[PDB]
């Protein structure tokens, strides 16, 4: 849904890295491994949190009951 | 009034069925075609399945 | 305005002995709105 603020296994804060990860994938032609490395995620426990996030809140947000559609 | 479109979201929210209207035209024939009294008639609400040609989606 | 229409999302307030319907359109489903009240939690 929304990016987990802290990695489950260790506790390194990965919640502030989702947008920068998307930028590194979009602007630069960096693959996921290189982008995760550059973001500072060393342990694979930290790498999986940002590598496998789905970000379903974007799909959840289109059903807004407080706005005229 | 003018009939509007009812959507399955409305049907789920109302906790009621999502059914169309079934119309049959009866042929009240008498004496092998001396005179025929045609008449269409509503036959209650026929439930329809989603994403079918009888659904707004 | 304690209610929100479920089709046009327009705020509307219902008095007693009043029609349960929207005013800008003719939708019969009204969503209740969330006001400002304290809801204590635990950051667990
Ligand atoms: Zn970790
Ligand atoms: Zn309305």
């Amino acid at each position: 849904m929304i990016v987990p603020v802290r990695c489950f296994s260790c506790g390194k804060v990965v919640g502030d890295k989702w947008e920068s990860y998307l930028n590194l994938l979009q602007e630069d032609e960096l693959d996921e491994g290189t982008a995760l490395s550059r973001l500072g995620l060393k342990r694979y426990c930290c790498r999986r949190m940002i590598l496998t996030h789905v970000d379903l809140i974007e799909k959840f947000l289109r059903y807004n009951p407080l706005e005229k559609r | 009034a003018v009939e509007r479109k009812v959507y399955p979201s409305e049907s789920r929210q109302r906790l009621t069925s999502y059914r169309g209207k079934l119309l049959l035209k009866l042929k009240w024939s008498v004496n092998n075609g001396e005179e025929n009294l045609f008449e269409v008639r509503d036959c209650g609400g026929l439930p329809v399945m989603l994403q079918s040609n009888r659904c707004h989606l | 305005l304690k209610y929100i229409c479920a089709e046009c999302s327009s705020k509307l307030s219902l008095s007693r002995t009043d029609a349960v319907r929207c005013k800008d359109c003719g939708h019969r489903i009204l969503l209740k709105a969330r006001t400002k009240r304290l809801v204590q939690f635990e950051a667990r």
